[PDB]
């Protein structure tokens, strides 16, 4: 019977923008997408623990 | 070498640390791309 | 449409170089003499 | 994937295209990658449940 | 301060006990490098554009341009060069 | 190897082509954000309800 999974965390700057500086300036015009995704995996990681 | 620098190698702009590889490249190749088009290796046009 | 204020920058240029007085280009008179930012909003009054 | 843009790498389209045209293809790649990251956590949220 | 960054991240002055991921570390580069090939010679871009006589529509001439230093800034500064429309490339970033 | 007087003349000549004739042009500059009332159009007023 499985109890837990592999806990993970993803960043937005190194994934979507990578090494670009100009992408980081335009991504803040999108709102709170990355704050939603980081808290969701954080809420997953505290749940499986 | 061995410091994180902004590299512009024949139009490929980006950021990373360069070190001397141990890779056995064939002479017809000039670029080594990793999984999902990741720029893993490069050959400089000056001293090759 | 309402604005805050409207200005008038008076200069003389010839016919070949009317495009680079615009947000985000380069040129001989654009770079070192007369530049304007990337979020500029205005019209060119070009009469004969 | 290019997501229907010119290239899959984003540093070169900032270097090739002008910023009046380059942010159009950047917004195509950002909304493609933000949809890729949002669906990945959503499939993780079903699996974590 | 790193404690003040938690007050900005959670948007609350009274931060309770726990562990919070504020931001990510990233080492920014201090230098800037560029590498181009060792060539210096100019190539007949001027000869293909400013030739005396030109070919017709059928059996068009194609000049093999390779192994030179290009310089487009001497091209589009000419006075009869009225229009310049490009495809998939911006006309200003052509030298890089 | 680099020497001229920095301000150069336009060399006014009416025999030039129309694509390089001297055209006297004036540009405008107006902001597009939240405007205090200083420059307005010909619209009239109406009583407040
Ligand atoms: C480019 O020219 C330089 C001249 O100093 C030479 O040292 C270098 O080996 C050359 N690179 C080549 C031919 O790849």
């Amino acid at each position: 019977l499985p109890v837990s999974m592999t806990k993970t965390s993803v960043d937005c700057t190194m994934y979507i923008c990578g090494d670009s500086t100009e992408c980081s300036n335009l991504l803040l015009q999108y709102g709170s997408f990355c704050t939603q995704l980081k808290r969701a995996l954080t809420g997953i990681a505290v749940e499986q623990d | 070498k061995n410091k994180c620098v902004n590299f512009n190698f024949n139009g490929l702009k980006g950021t990373g640390v360069l070190t001397e590889s141990n890779k056995k490249f064939l002479p017809f190749q000039q670029f080594g791309r990793d999984i999902a088009d990741t720029t893993d290796a490069v050959r400089d046009p000056q001293t090759l | 449409l309402c604005f805050t204020n409207v200005y008038a920058d008076s200069f003389v240029i010839r016919g070949d170089e009317v495009r680079q007085i615009a947000p985000g280009q380069t040129g001989n008179i654009a770079d070192y003499n007369y530049k304007l930012p990337d979020d500029f909003t205005g019209c060119v009054i070009a009469w004969n | 994937s290019k997501f229907g843009a010119i290239s899959s790498v984003l540093n070169d389209i900032f270097s090739r295209l002008d910023p009046p045209e380059a942010e159009v293809q950047i917004d195509r790649l950002i909304t493609g990658r933000l949809q890729s990251l949002q669906t990945y956590v959503t499939q993780q949220l079903i699996r974590a449940a | 301060d790193p404690l003040s960054e938690t007050k900005c991240t959670l948007k609350s002055f009274t931060v309770e006990k726990g562990i919070y991921q504020t931001s990510n570390f990233r080492v920014q580069p201090t230098e800037s490098i560029v590498r181009f090939p060792n060539i210096t010679n100019l190539c007949p871009f001027d000869e293909v554009f400013n030739a005396t006589r030109f070919a017709s529509v059928y059996a068009w001439n194609r000049k093999r341009i390779s192994n030179c230093v290009a310089d487009y800034s001497v091209l589009y500064n000419l006075a009869p060069f009225f229009t310049f429309k490009c495809y998939g490339v911006s006309p200003t970033k052509l030298n890089d | 190897f680099n020497c001229y007087f920095p301000l150069r003349s336009y060399s006014f000549r009416p025999t030039y082509g129309v694509g390089h004739q001297p055209y006297r042009v004036v540009v405008l500059s107006f902001e597009l954000l939240h405007a205090p009332a200083t420059v307005c159009g010909p619209k009239k007023s109406t009583n407040l309800v």
